[PDB]
RNA sequence: CAGAACACCUAAUUUCGAAUCCAGCAUGAGAAGC
């Protein structure tokens, strides 16, 4: 524990035992052009999901 | 007058949940593919009538204690305007302090509404005499409703929670005798100064 | 959660060595930087750098800026190295060139309704991991979800069924049905209304399918009277009474014959017939 | 009125137990894998209807005793409203005093539901003509239910217990003839106050 | 009304193999035994009784020559008008006789043994294949009942005739190899349907 | 042979080099027009409608029934509306609201504020206003003015 | 201008107005009116582009007569007609695969996955009824969605 | 840094895992206060 504190990473011992890390999903495509068919606000889009560490993004053909 | 009680109720179904479809055109459009459709929004979310459940629960439990509470259950009855359910849920001369929102689900139909196959079995032949389809809301589906009480007394919280344990015991919606609608409630209460929008 | 614009911080909603306690806020000198503490975070807005500054005591988040060696010297000498640094307030290429070096010291960077994937394949092409996909963006009232053409197929088929089972061929549009006098129609529909084969729902459904033409009424009365090959069951309500089995069949036949004979009567005439039974319509 | 009967019913399973999946989407999802899915919840638990079995049990036994009980099992048969089972389970006018829940399992499918194989032996060549896979519930699986009678008279305990014994005889649901569904019941009955929850 | 109890007792006279049908019980026993025996989760051996009785009655009654359908060909639909259809069921009425399974009175440890079988080459007279199975030992006792809901006159003698066919021919699997030869003891009683009604 | 579109061409998606929108249709033949469901719900309604084109004792009794709310202000207003309409509408009205439903058993009168006394008071309302249905309209006006101030 | 790309068969008569229940896609192309086929072809064309960058004929009346006869012997039940509606609606390759699946005589058992005929028929003719069922239900896939629905709702209403 | 108790050789393999019925009825459409 002392050496791994010397490497400056944090330790929680069990007897001695608070960030939130949301692996966020975010949309990087145009959102304005949507219609209704079955009372659903939908839009066909074709692109590329990119699973980047700590973040799943949905990027267009322009990004690729 | 200067305060409102806010009761954020989140309810999660421990059983299949059936409430009936109310709109005539929606029912008759879905009296073909299913014979007992559940109550939907036009945003495709499940509606449950919540005020009558709380009002009925409070009236049975308060008549059980022997308090002089009225009954708006019998045909064409009269709110006396003097009881604690008359103060909370309203009379004909005065409105209700506890405005009770509909139980709005957070999911839509394809996630929680499932069609079904309900039967009627002949007692002697042990064969299915009747078949009928009926939509139900699934177990584990969760719903929200906000009860806002203007002019709060001390005992509105206790009566509303007591009504919610009675609703957990009896069920909410329809087909309550067959096991439908048994749920669980969680309540986040908060005192509010009415001018917080200013 | 920092929202970039200056630097907003949503915990208290503050927006960027004695300790002022609002959210423990404390200003260290840059040679000025501010160290804010909250239950979900230990953020550090450094400001610019000049050479021996005053780094705080664990800086969970370190939001710094540079446009190069001094940025990394400050990235070290800070106890309990941050989870994620943020590279702001500079040119993009120089930010990436610094950022490659924060990755080389194994520290994560990020250069400046909830949305749900209901997807399912992967590809390792180029520096980033991916899966090619064409789909749909639904915008439900508290979610935004992503689907593929199987879900569009299912709602398209539901719409096709709901729209096919909605308009019949010659309803509300413009022969060989049975005939029987009005008096026997009175006696039969009275008798079949006391016992429940002709009930108010059935009279009402006869009224709508008669208003939609004679052929719609003929189709409705046939499919009510149609005995199934398998179960042997007709879609009438059972009569309430002793009726053993054969006058059951003759009684359903009486209902068939009485409704089919009432079909060729005038629309006002069948109206004056039915409202004695079902007052509504 | 002022009192109300709570009947906590704990059911143990002795033979395999089947009750068919009633939801269309759940059933068609399972017919890619099994031809007879167990009626299951979305919280992964086994759901068995329990009101109709009790009503059918009490209807058959009271009819054999000689009481004036209507037969609600016949196709679109109207309950008259004067039988004992009309007072207990329900009539057209008034609802039932007894509000029976489903038999919710105390475990969760993956510990109690197993995928099984049944056949059709061709009777002269002793080979298998048909082979079908159906889900079933293991023996010793524990199910819980509560019967809440709103206005109790004295017979509503013993009639329910008698109907439960009939369900030990014929089985609760599914393939009662092949031996499935043979269960036992334990009863914990209490008469609660209706005004219990009011503080 | 009346219903007929047929308390059926099986004693095993030659090693009984019926096969495990549960997939989780069978592919987790495949590292040990290539032929598991059908067991309960209470670890008692289960035998399917109904199909053996119905197969017995089709074979014997078809040999005597009455109108009895076969429920054994590919997707063979029952007719509804025979003695076998009345007793054991059809596509209309259900079966009047509910035939419970045959559960052993002892658990697996006393009655199930793990045996080794072989395939001998006919020329070299050596062991060509070897596989392990599970068999119920001789003298193990299995208990069932058979309940007849609407009892007719011939029904006990009919069930006992099928129980003599199962004594001679066998129950379970590996029937032509000698596995499954049993003896039945039957105690019958007629009971009234109102018996649990106190 | 001509085609005319009658649905909004404004809230439409863009995908795969075509500006597309999933839409539900009701292709009509006359030109060939493509209508939505609002037009079909309209026509369905309008074809439906088209087919759908084709003396002191009474004072004491009314003073009794005003207090136990059997006859009420709405009841006085509509009974007086039937009387002002004429005499046939009056007999039809009190026959309609006295009509005990054979299925449920509930009359359309307002409940009193046993079942034998309930039937006797509902019969009192029948004989009271059916006696009042035969008197002169001026007397009906002066009696009904005392209890309902508007009518 | 606007171009409809749909054949106007299956047009009912609502009062004095001819009428079609229909679902489609407004295309701002010639403002075209395109069916679902269009969408499936263009979806698969964009799938191939994205991934690249990284039946016998029978007469209609014979179809009604044969489906009538196969319905009376219960080879073609309403479970079969309903699942054939699902697999045709999903597409045509799915309906081909489903019909080949139910008609494939398994080489180990010799069994077709149809429902057996009601009545006495010789095994050769029972097999010919199966081959007839293959021929009609395969020939049904060559038609559009509208005539397939209109054909099979006379036999399974709800299909 | 945790379990530990006269002789061999074997202990595998193959089919099926589907088919069918039903999905209906019935009641209630009013009050009252302002
Ligand atoms: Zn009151
Ligand atoms: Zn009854
Ligand atoms: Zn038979």
């Amino acid at each position: 524990a002392k050496r791994i504190i010397s490497k400056k990473i944090r330790v929680e011992l069990p007897e001695n035992y608070e960030i939130l890390i949301e692996k966020k999903v975010v949309l990087n495509i145009n959102t304005d052009n949507m219609c209704n068919f079955a009372s659903y606000r939908l839009m066909p889009f074709s692109g590329f999901i990119v699973e980047k560490d700590d973040r799943i993004e949905i990027n267009d053909k322009n990004w690729f | 007058a200067k305060t409102m009680k806010k009761i954020y109720v989140t309810m999660k179904t421990l059983s299949p949940l059936y409430t009936g479809e109310v709109r005539r055109e929606d029912k008759e459009a879905a009296q073909k593919r299913v014979n007992f459709p559940v109550r939907k929004t036009a945003t495709n979310k499940v509606l449950i009538p919540f005020k009558g459940a709380l009002r009925s629960a409070l009236e049975i439990m308060l008549k059980a204690k022997g308090e002089n509470v009225c009954d708006t259950g019998e045909s064409r009855a009269r709110p006396c305007g003097r009881c604690v359910t008359c103060s909370l849920f309203g009379s004909m001369g005065r409105a209700g302090r506890a405005s009770v929102d509909f139980l709005i689900s957070n999911d839509t139909k394809e996630q929680i509404v499932r069609e079904s196959t309900h039967l009627r079995i002949e007692r002697q032949t042990k064969s299915a005499s009747d078949t009928f389809k009926g939509e139900e809301v699934i177990e584990g589906a969760t719903f929200t409703a906000t009860i806002t009480i203007s002019n709060p007394q001390e005992k509105d919280l206790s009566l509303i929670q007591s009504a919610l344990k009675f609703i957990e015991e009896n069920g909410i919606g329809g087909w309550l005798n067959k096991g439908y609608g048994r749920v669980s409630f969680e309540v986040k209460s908060e005192d509010v100064a009415t001018d917080r929008f200013l | 959660m920092i929202k970039f614009i200056a630097f907003l911080l949503e915990t208290a909603k503050i927006l960027i060595r004695n300790t002022i306690e609002l959210t423990k806020i404390t200003f260290y000198n840059n040679s000025v930087s501010v160290f804010i503490e909250t239950h979900n975070g230990n953020y550090l807005f450094s400001g610019d750098i000049g050479y021996p500054p005053d780094m705080p005591d664990n800086v969970d988040y370190l939001i710094l800026e540079s446009t190069q060696d001094e940025l990394i010297d400050y990235i070290e000498r800070l106890k309990y190295t941050p989870y994620k640094v943020f590279l702001v307030h500079g040119e993009k290429e120089q930010r990436e060139i610094l950022a490659k070096r924060i990755i080389s010291k194994k520290i994560r960077v990020e250069l400046p309704k909830v949305v749900l994937n209901i997807n399912t394949n992967m590809c390792n092409f180029a520096s980033y991991r991916l899966m090619p996909f064409s789909g749909f963006i639904v915008e439900k009232d508290d979610r935004i979800e992503i689907n593929d053409k199987n879900w569009f197929d299912m709602i398209w088929n539901e719409e096709y069924n709901k729209m096919r089972s909605q308009i019949v061929a010659e309803d509300f549009s413009t022969m060989a049905l049975p005939d029987m006098s009005h008096d026997k129609i009175i006696e039969n529909i009275e008798y079949l209304f006391n016992i429940k084969i002709l009930s108010k729902n059935r009279i009402k459904e006869f009224w709508e399918e008669f208003c939609k033409g004679q052929k719609a009424a003929i189709k409705y009365i046939t499919q009510v009277h149609r005995k199934n090959p398998n179960t042997g069951r007709r879609n009438w309500n059972p009569p309430e009474g002793d009726f053993t089995d054969n006058e059951i069949e003759k009684l359903y036949e009486t209902a068939y014959n009485t409704l089919l004979s009432l079909i060729k009567y005038d629309k006002n005439k069948v109206y004056n017939i039915l409202i004695n039974f079902n007052p509504k319509l």
